[PDB]
RNA sequence: CGCGGGGUUAAGGUGCCGGAGUGGACGCUCAUCAGACACCACAAAAGGCGUUAGUACAUCUUGACAGCAGGACGGUGGCCAUGGAAGUCGGAAUCCGCUAAGGACUGUGUAACAACUCACCUGCCGAAUGUACUAGCCCUGAAAAUGGAUGGCGCUCAAGCGU
RNA sequence: GGGAUAACUGGCUUGUGGCGGCCAAGCGUUCAUAGCGACGUCGCUUUUUGGAUGUCGGCUCUUCCUAUCAUACCG
């Protein structure tokens, strides 16, 4: 076998002598086949399967109307695409739980367990807030925020957190709940202020839920 | 309720034509009526109507209709009481079957001469009567089954083998050649697809259709002519014979 | 492996026995029977010909 | 594994295991275009004729038509389309033979 | 499947009252909660065509 | 919507005797004699002509009137079969290793049993006990052919069916490896 | 004869299913046809006549609206 | 709500255990663990070629759907591209004649052809259909670990469901 | 120091992310626009050259489930 011998051996000797019989006869059993199976199995399979018969359906129809509409009948990508060009030219041309551990040695510790947003690499807290632990990786450095108008979506470094509703004491640490607003550097969007001025930070409204999901997304508010 | 076909969408541009195709039809046959004078009506019972381009294209001048045979002699108007001019329910009584319709403005004799010389070779529609035991040879199956010479006979296709095995030859494609029975040739016998006097079915047909072989004789046969000024429609031979209603 | 109890090897099974051990089995005991044999012969009611009575959990107290 | 360690509820897990599960779900949605091209390399990287380039190798070439094919069928077990048109064979073949015990690879260039 | 020779685990159609209470309380805090929303807030068909006599 | 009424009709030639007693529909013909019981299904059988013979529903069910169709459909093929019967010409073939087939009548019980060896070289000897009533030959007009000639058509179909099936490559490449024993032509003896 | 889809030649011309056949007379349908079609038709003058009428009273209503805006 | 005799009821029941109807009328449902009387989550504009009722539209002797016998053409191997691409590997346009109808084409197929097949159209037959939805009953719509539950037996023109 | 909850789940659990836009049958305050609204697609995570884990365990034995590693069977 060196080359496409299968279609090489179907020139020189053929297929065999029932396939397109039973081929036929197996496209005609499909209509039973589906019937039994949409009302025979069960258990996640059925599930599957009718996901995927509803899709399928959507498409099949999607198509019916289109060859009807065309028989009778005689940005964001490029927004994003800057973006990321902008940022590849521009790039090719202690932690607390040790700190408060030490101190402890040298339920009187309580972690936040809702993620937050530090800045600043280290930060000696004054005592009002010092035992009040963060942890590791609940922080996020970016958000993902979306531009109302534009129509574009993209990650920006979070400068700093304004207002949490929930609860003052979650502002003032820097919780990141649901509807938080916080201020995100907008210098990679460049929209234009009066004056023909740009903007670099602006409000933006935190509205997912990351301790449900990690991800962190905001709307601009513009 | 439930248990029904699954109805095929049809993912093609051609749709159906309808009421407006039929009042179209009406439409041109009742102005066409006018211009001409000799309106003959013809018959073609059991043959394929491929040549019926070609015949149009030689009597360019003339105008032919072929449809509904209902729709047209409606349109002619079967009722004397609702009629285009008279003559034309003795027209329509004569329109029974695969029966067409053509408007001329030249002689009647000479139209009839032109129809009676008109005469072409044609595969063999399904009903008819076989004239000859025509067979393949038990050797290698060639494009036309050995009816030309082997000689000068390219081989029929192994993309046609499983046509051909589907309709009931008992074929086989080795090496790359398909053959009746071995390569080098004997072994089998040979297959007869049809007999002198037996009525050609549709297998029969389609292989003669594969195969090339025409035992049929496309000719149109006319029912009669009317013409305009005696208003009168005279029939002859095929038109006597072929029973109306 | 298949198992003792496969489809494939009980009908091979059957096909042995049916075609191999049969007629020496067959054999064998038509020498055993004849020596059976060998060493074997080696008024009605009156006479006991028709048979009579020698000498109810099914039918409910009567 | 971190978000999920400092999980404090049932459906704090749920949450962040989905969520988890879908980013996986999206990245091979997008990578759905190599997948189809890498398994038709693969195919072909399978049937894919093997040669010896360091051993004994007899290479027929020329201009289309001229008979390299029926000289490799007759000098060697190779079947290769002798079909008379311009350019019958789409890709090298391969042969073998043997002169006094001697092992020689024939291909068969298009 | 091979659920005719074997059957499997069956599962009781014996209602628990504990279950059916917490179905009672549920429901009775659906309707609550369906009227709630629906104070909260934010065509005749005609006749038949069949109908012998339209 | 409980149908109060429908009927079938079956026409039958001039050279059959035809016979229901309960359900037991027994045909008679040159061939020989074809007998099923019908007692499955619920019909009222009679004569409606001189040679037609009617069958029919009353308060049924579509279910009901789809069994009065097929149910004429299979009477009809007991009527081909008393008339004419049926033919199975089946084809074997073979790439490198030719199969051989050996029909023989086993006296008792009066069977044909049909041996193929060689099949794709394995040396198990396949054999197939035949269906009873109907009749297979080596065909001497085609080669690599056999016949299969009955009255019953369930019964020939069955038949050609389980050769079909007992002659199936395992564990190979149905691409590549061809061999086998296949359906060619269905149609009457005459 | 003409052929068949499947290899079966034996089966015979079958006739279309039809429970509800024989209940109805043509031509009792084609009065029936008329009858519907010009239902149909008085349908649509009718609702053609109270659309019209009910737009005629929303442009006034917009008239009266504009009116006492200026 | 004292102790007794007799009578009639409520909730609930009348296949047996259980005293009382295998009571009557009209229909629906066959579940590879249906359902069983006063309750919902799983659940969704969810999949069902299960079954029945119904609604709105469309064709119909001017012959409706399905089927069988056929035609399925001409400019033209349409324009760009290229080993070669002819309706059918690729981008755009997608027109006209003949028409009864035939798309610069729905798939199969060729190295390209060829050829088959599709759309559509005529001949044969002859009477309802066929598209989408609403409503009932039924299947699935998720399940682990000792053997058990409409209370049990069991029930299928019910001993299930609606009045 | 006072006050409050004695405590948790029990038809709960699994395989398919979130945010915003487009589309969207239906329903809706009076009508697909007060507005709710699935499947898909688009933008962000996400792209042009290939270690996490604290007390525990360790062994054996019985039984059971399958959401099956192997044996058997096929698409």
């Amino acid at each position: 076998p060196q080359n496409e011998y299968i279609e090489r051996h179907r020139k020189l000797h053929g297929r065999r002598l029932d396939a397109e019989e039973r081929a036929r006869k197996k496209a005609a059993r499909e209509g039973h086949k589906n019937s039994e199976n949409a009302q025979n199995l069960r258990g996640l399979r059925a599930k599957l399967y009718a996901k995927q018969r509803h899709a399928q359906k959507i498409q099949m129809r999607k198509a019916i109307k289109q060859h009807e509409e065309r028989n009778v009948k005689g940005t964001a990508k490029a927004l994003s695409s800057q973006i990321k060009n902008k940022r590849a030219e521009k790039a090719a041309r202690i932690s607390e739980e040790e700190m408060f551990k030490v101190v402890k040695t040298g339920g009187w510790k309580r972690i936040v367990t809702k993620p937050t947003f530090v800045g600043p690499d280290f930060t000696r807290r004054p005592v009002k807030y010092e035992r009040f632990i963060r942890p590791m990786g609940l922080r996020y450095k970016k958000a993902n925020v979306t531009h109302p108008t534009l129509n574009v979506t993209v990650q920006l470094p979070i400068l700093s957190v304004k207002k949490n509703p929930s609860n003052p004491l979650y502002t003032q640490l820097g919780v990141l709940t649901k509807g938080t607003i916080i201020e995100v550097n907008v210098s990679d969007l460049g929209i234009v202020t009066a004056s023909g001025k740009i903007a670099w930070g602006r409000y933006a409204q935190i509205t997912n839920n990351p301790e449900n999901d990690g991800c962190v997304n905001a709307v601009l508010l513009v | 309720p439930k248990s029904k076909r699954a109805r095929v969408y049809h993912l093609i541009q051609v749709n159906k034509k309808g009421r407006e195709a039929k009042e179209r039809l009406f439409s041109n046959i009742r102005e066409t009526i006018p211009k001409y004078q000799h309106c003959f009506v013809f018959s073609v019972d059991n043959m394929r109507n491929n040549y019926l381009k070609d015949v149009r294209h030689e009597l360019n001048d003339c105008r032919i209709f072929f449809g509904k045979t209902k729709l047209m002699a409606r349109a002619l108007g079967t009722t004397p009481e609702e009629e285009q001019a008279d003559g034309l329910h003795r027209l329509t009584r004569y329109l029974t079957g695969t029966v067409g319709l053509l408007f001329t403005n030249r002689d009647p004799a000479d139209i009839e001469s032109y129809f009676s010389n008109l005469s072409q070779v044609d595969f063999a529609r399904a009903g008819t009567v076989a004239p000859r035991t025509v067979t393949v040879p038990t050797g290698i199956v060639y494009s036309t089954g050995g009816e030309v010479p082997p000689e000068h006979d390219v081989p029929v296709s192994h993309t046609l083998e499983p046509e051909l095995r589907r309709l009931g030859m008992p074929v086989r494609m080795i090496k790359g050649k398909v053959c009746l029975g071995d390569e080098k040739g004997e072994a089998s016998e040979g297959y007869t697809i049809c007999k002198e006097g037996e009525v050609l079915d549709s297998r029969q047909t389609r292989l003669l259709k594969l195969f090339s072989i025409c035992l049929s004789e496309f000719k149109v046969s006319l029912l009669g002519y009317w013409n305009s000024a005696s208003g009168e429609v005279t029939e002859l031979e095929a038109g006597k014979t072929r029973p109306k209603r | 492996a298949k198992s003792a109890r496969a489809s494939r090897i009980k009908e091979n099974h059957q096909r042995f026995k049916k075609n191999i051990a049969g007629p020496v089995e067959a054999a064998r005991l038509e020498r055993l029977s004849a020596k059976l044999m060998a060493i074997a012969q080696a008024s009605g009611v009156k006479s006991g010909k028709s048979i009579g009575r020698k000498d109810s959990s099914i039918v409910f107290p009567m | 594994v971190r978000l999920l360690k400092y999980a404090q509820s049932l459906y704090q897990c749920k949450q962040l295991k989905r969520a988890a599960l879908g980013r996986m779900a999206t990245l091979i949605k997008r990578l759905k275009d190599p997948l189809i091209y890498l398994d038709q390399v693969r195919q072909h990287l399978a049937r894919l004729p093997d040669i010896n380039p360091t051993t004994r190798t007899l290479l027929v070439a020329g201009f289309p038509n001229v008979g390299k094919s029926s000289f490799v069928r007759s000098v060697t077990r190779a079947d290769t389309p002798v079909e008379p048109y311009a350019f019958t064979t789409k890709s090298l073949f391969v042969g073998h033979l043997d002169y006094k015990y001697l092992r020689y690879q024939v291909i068969d260039t298009p | 499947a091979g659920t005719i020779n074997k059957p499997k685990k069956p599962t009781s159609k014996r209602k628990t009252t504990r279950l059916r209470a917490k179905i009672s309380k549920r429901a009775a805090e659906k309707k609550r909660k369906e009227r709630k929303l629906a104070r909260k807030n934010p065509k005749d068909p005609g006749i038949p065509n069949l109908f012998p006599y339209k | 919507m409980r149908y109060i009424h429908s009927e079938e009709t079956i026409p039958v030639p001039e050279n059959l005797k035809v016979s229901i007693k309960s359900r037991l529909v027994t045909v008679e013909g040159p061939r020989g004699k074809l007998q099923k019981d019908l007692s499955h299904i619920a019909v009222n059988f009679s004569v409606v002509k001189k040679g037609v013979i009617g069958l029919e529903i009353h308060h049924g069910s579509r279910k009901d009137v789809a069994a009065l169709r097929t149910v004429r459909t299979i009477i009809n093929n007991m009527i081909i079969g008393v008339t004419k019967g049926f033919k199975y010409k089946m084809r074997y073939v073979y790439a490198h290793f030719p199969i051989n087939v050996n029909v023989e009548k086993n006296a008792e019980t009066g069977c044909y049993e049909v041996e193929i060896r060689n099949f794709i070289g394995e040396k198990i000897v396949r054999k197939v006990v035949m269906a009873p009533g109907v009749e297979v030959e080596i065909s001497k007009a085609q080669k690599d052919e056999l016949i299969l000639s009955g009255n019953s058509l369930e019964a020939v179909s069955q038949s050609a069916a389980d050769i079909q099936q007992i002659c199936k490559v395992r564990n190979k490449d149905i691409r590549k490896f061809l061999d086998g024993i296949y359906v060619s032509e269905k149609g009457n003896i005459v | 004869l003409g052929m068949r889809k499947n290899g079966q030649v034996w089966l015979p011309a079958k006739k279309a299913f039809r429970p509800t056949k024989g209940l109805t007379s043509w031509e009792l349908r084609v009065k029936k046809r008329q009858e519907q079609a010009a239902m149909k038709a008085k349908e649509r003058e009718m609702k053609e006549e109270k659309e019209a009428e009910r737009q005629k009273r929303i442009q006034a209503i917009k008239e009266r609206r504009k009116k006492k805006e200026e």
